[PDB]
């Protein structure tokens, strides 16, 4: 064949160029014949660093509001270099409840009482008046 | 065993988590009766004469004998009067 | 009752199960049954919230051995306006 | 009467076979046959509870090596009135 | 005749090789053809019991290689007479 | 024309270039094009018997690559009578 | 809104559940669902860009562990007015 | 233009992304979408035998990695007026 | 139709074999045919740059081993205005 | 019928034997037989596919050895309506 | 239909086989069947030269292996006037 | 009777006990015994598919010892209408 | 009696002397002699079972090494209704 | 006279030869010539059994070298009335 | 002196041939069979050779002709 | 003109070649034509001893060589009045 | 013309092609068909000595090749006025 | 005389020559003289068969030395009615 | 002059010297000039026996060295009438 | 202008390329183009010198390729009166 | 004058240069340009024999390597008046 070419190759980009090998009945192809199991990432394995709305565990696909590295500006950088800062180191001590879960607490001497004694050993997280278990 | 009515079908969201859940229907000695209540294993329509085993009996009759049932509907009386 | 139970199922043996098992158990109104193509078979249920929860739970073990199982077995409290258009409202 | 005889198999061949010998075996009325999509077909017989637990046997013995096979056979004794709503009563 | 065979078979290209060896190998008429979906097409031909058996035989044969393959293959010496409205009363 | 060139694909793209092939190749009419379900699209010529086996061998070699391919290929000289009542006629 | 935001799922009540929290989650509107067949079924919303992208990551989380699960999750912030007439306008 | 563009997916919602590609990347007319069955879909477009190219190629690029994906992209630059019959004319 | 696609070829046979091919594969019209001399006889097909291309390629690829084959097949995007007076305007 | 049948040879003594051998063995009519130059001489005999190819082989084997011999002998079941203008409809 | 295909075997039940082998496959008449002696018995048809095509091959591949076998299969696409006083004709 | 039995023998004898057995087995009607020439005898006949294929099992059995033995058994449960002017209406 | 004796041979001369043999040893009366063609001569022997047996033994050693040799020697001790029909009822 | 002569031959011309040779040597009576079929030609002579031993001797002799030869040569000094009814009364 | 053809030795008026007799000796042949009338003086196949069982005992027409030579639509194979 | 010269053959072929050289040779009339069966014909002449002796050596000389050829060849100047009974007197 | 022109071949079939071949080839009339019998079929064509040379030649070689094959292939330029009386006048 | 012989030559003159040889030997008429290009002229005589190939040996011998020499000689025994279209009526 | 004188030449240069060489050397007048086709050009020359075999030789050694040659020399002394039909009166 | 340019080139396809190039590539203009006969073609354009330089050298080099390719490209830059006679002259 | 000079060439390009030469070179009159056909093309001048002379060396000197070539290049100084006719008198 010879004259002008809508053939495709690489040097005349556009729209012709894309999709060898997935398009078929082309000009080209009747010449020849003569992935991730789950949409959205491992619940437990990834921590999201915005949570809620903006969670990108799922990969929503084609003109979703995620920018990939080569797009630059509204993060990182241009948001953490803007005012300057110095962490100091504090000796970090925390009285709360949630620390507290393990306080050393001293040995509980249960009840040995009788009679008519409703306690049961189960139930000695009580104390009664005194600081007396059961 | 004995030959109860079906009157309405109990709800309770709020029952203990042992009971799984199961389907539940108040039952009748007859219209005019004690309200008692059944798991219904043997699935049973509102309006139905239906059978209904007791005591320990009712447990296993249900999944299983740690099952929470003191009566349990057994089955449905083919043709009753 | 606004809330929806939903039993979803492979084949239509087991959904029918389903539907007495929910509808037997708790006071909810079938709203419809749904043939959703390859295979699957959705009975769905509008009753309170309660009534719901027992129907759904009742229903989910009655189908979970009548041939394939239940591919799914959901309850909605609350259903947004939008979403009532899909839903069936009788039977059909 | 009012309980629900169910088959469901793999193909209209097993199912017709399976009705055959579910109405042959007892006097359980035919009241449809439900194309449930995927290749499941389903068969549907309202009788006593007695003339369906005798014919579903005999139906799931009749289909099960005829054909791809049988996927389920169920026996409901009372069919809910809500249920009724999604059984066909007639075949189409 | 009162007998009926049937040849399920994966494709409308099988069911056709199938349903025109069928009528051809002996004395059967096909009485219709339904869609079951999920890719099964049934044939049905009615006759006498010893055409209806040398017309499945001979259907068989003719489509298990053409297309996919034969799903079922099945003869009823007699048809109930409950079955009968579910089966195609006639194409024409 | 009686013969009846019939070939069954997975997809309507493998289906429309098979029947623009067999259409192209020889004289014969696209009498019909059925969907089977579970993606199955058979495309139905019927012309002379030297015309349906050259429009059969076009599509089938025009689509063994398009799309997922090709199901199967038959050509029957003269389809008997009874078969021609379930046959199409005109594509719908 | 003339963004666009599908979640195909495995079935109804994943796409229900997706429905609900798609619609609940940002102010979208559900333009239908479509049973695309094979088991597969498409909840579609029209919003704005910014809304639909909140309400495709919210189905798209919800209806993952509901059933079978969720296909694909995609959003189309301008759709062609061609695209358009194959979309539907409203369910109801 | 008389040319016909095809992209087959499995789901609607790799289609429609499709539909969206083929009809923005050139000047081409979405002639119709058809649910084929076994969860495809196939977007037919029509217009300029170079346009009609440079759609497919397009849309078989945006929907290749969309839900379950591509199935086949084909262009067909002239149609025998037999297969036209089994082309939609306007999308609905 | 504007551009000129023209295969030469050694003899009658081989050039309307290539001008059947040409015709059918794109939307282009047959605007005449040549006898060179010499045994060369050129198929002239006038149609938009897009169908002309895929016809003479497809015309070559057909033409190539019927008898004595191709001699050229050349493509031109638009011929200008005084070559058009020697093209022939239509077949004789 | 509406296949042509070809046969190009070199020289018009090699073109009349295959002419008789072509008509003689088959139900074809000779509409025509054209001097293409550099001596190459082609007959062409329009009939129904099964009768032109087997026109276009006895035409083959007669004048294979006659003078120079056969350059051509080409069958097309179908050409195109806009191939039919350079094809000779009667002889002369 | 012009057109005569004659299979001859040894013996009367193959030619009987190869009757009816013959006239099922294709669009051809059985005009007689002549008992030559010696065994040899032919059965002819008449009809299109592509049909009797079919018919002859599904005739001998029918009556191969049938009794002694085949002792000879033909087609004449024509048959010469003169012929026809001695073929048998008399298809009543 | 429809279908038609038919074992062929070298000799009289064979052919004799051949059909005293065919007969004796099913209910069956003797069409006709035929001498084919150079020792070929072939007794056909006409009854129920079930009958046929018991006798003409009986009646090879008994003749494959007998004198020379059964050059060929056969059964044909429907012979196409023009097949049946060859067979003999009675035996004479 | 009703008993049929048969000794079919190669020629008439080794026949005649079986029958000759046949009716000289017992009461049995020859009903007939067929010419079947092929060389072939059966005579047909009726009379008590003892007796045709008897008679069979003696025609068959008379006629073993006479002329061409000795075929088939077969006693029937009662034949079928239907057979009486090709059997010779009288000597001719 | 009660005996019979015969002479079997492998040709007409053989058997007139011996029919003259016997006729003319002893007093036996030409009675007729059969045509058994498949080139056997028995000649029969009826005379006082010296003469037929005199004249199958001498016919045996004339007419062994004549064409093809001789099958057979017997003597039958006395035929039994039965086997009368099959031999031929007389040429006249 | 006479035999029989099994060996009996019949003893009167013989019509067996003899050396000063003419007219009787036209045949000395075995070839005779069935009844014995002079002295001393297994068959199992056709032993006439029709001609179609003689020989033994695809498709022969226009479209078998020009194997390589046609080029055209292809055919179904 | 009492003499019989008769020429067997193999066919009729060779039969008719020897009638003409035996008619042409001298002045004999074909007093028939007589199928023996089995392939063999035979051609008998009657004329003057002399004109039959030289007839039937010019046809032993033509046949010879003809087809399969010349079974036999005799000469009978006189035949018995018996035997001219079984002697065709017109050539039918 | 009063040339005679035979061919015998073993089988009907080998002769209708033999007859075909001989009466399209050259200008001979057909004057009939006989059956010799042991399997032999002479064809007969009257007509000028050469037409007859070329028909006998055409015949020979097609039928050489089909079935058993050609046994004689004899050219008569002249024909006693007895042998006319043998030759079939009109074809049968 | 329907009989057809063309001499080609590489040249009018060898033509010329060749067409004064083939009336002067034989009696056949000239019905026209063809220049089929490239050089080849083609000289027709249309007459009896035997004299047709006098006229072509003849004609092949004068020209197969003058000019460029004979390209084809052929005799075409008898020419079918669509052939004679083609073919020079006659000069005259 | 009934003589011919033809003079065949590979290109019109060498036959216009021809003429001139033959036109000059003898009495003949040019009866006409031809365009064979392929290089050839004829020069005819009717004249009286003597002047044409003078004129053609002259005309011969002339244009032997002329351009591409001398393709053939031929004198025909008389020309049979149908000869003449072809040959050219009076140059163009 | 007067000044000339010629391109021969063997086959029309390279022409009409070469007519394009010369056309569109300088101010000349196409006077006609002239099959020489042999398979040649000449385009010729008369325009200025410099523009008809200009056009050959674009015209060859676009052309040498396509098809069979350039004989030869001329210039004359002025063409005498004379040679104005045998020129295209007036394009239309 | 009426001198002829007369330069052959192979090709159109190489003679409408040789003219070009031919008459600009010396006072000689184009009188025509005749295509011969196989490419030839000779371009006629006629006047006084010395300027005929000088044009056809100019003539010939030019178009020797101009393209294909100069098949020849001669002068005839005065021309019969026979040659006249077929001589061009004026040029197109």
């Amino acid at each position: 064949i010879t004259g002008n070419d809508i053939a495709p190759s690489g040097r005349i980009t556009g729209p012709g160029m894309l999709a060898t090998g997935l398009i078929t009945g082309t000009p080209e192809f009747r010449h020849a014949a003569r992935k991730p199991e789950l949409v959205c990432a491992p619940r437990s394995d990834q921590m999201d660093r915005v949570s809620g709305e903006g969670k990108e565990r799922c990969h929503i696909t084609g003109d979703d509001w995620s920018v990939n590295k080569h797009i630059t500006g509204t993060a990182g950088q241009w948001a953490s270099g803007r005012n300057p800062s110095m962490r100091g180191n504090a000796r970090v001590v925390e009285t709360s409840a949630f620390a507290n879960r393990n306080v050393p607490k001293p040995e509980k001497p249960g009840s040995k009482i009788t009679g008519s004694s409703g306690n049961d050993t189960q139930g000695s997280l009580i104390t009664y008046s005194g600081g007396a278990r059961g | 065993m004995k030959i109860m009515q079906v009157e309405k079908t109990l709800v309770s969201t709020n029952r203990i988590a042992d009971m799984g859940h199961k389907p539940l229907l108040v039952v009748w000695e007859k219209p005019g009766a004690p309200r008692q209540v059944a798991v219904d294993a043997i699935g049973c329509i509102p309006g139905d004469w239906v059978l209904c085993v007791g005591s320990s009996a009712a447990r296993e009759a249900a999944g299983s004998k740690s099952y929470p049932s003191d009566l349990t509907i057994i089955g449905i009386i083919d043709q009753w009067n | 009752g606004i809330a929806l139970g939903m039993i979803e199922t492979r084949g239509l043996v087991p959904a029918i199960e389903a539907a007495d098992a929910m509808t037997k158990a708790a006071e909810v109104r079938l709203v419809g049954r749904q043939f959703v193509g390859g295979g699957y078979v959705t009975v769905l249920v509008r009753g309170e919230t309660g009534a719901v929860n027992a129907a759904v739970r009742a229903g989910a073990d009655a189908c979970e051995r009548v041939g394939d199982g239940l591919v799914a077995a959901h309850i909605i409290a609350r259903v947004h306006s939008e979403v009532e258009n899909i839903l069936p409202k009788a039977p059909q």
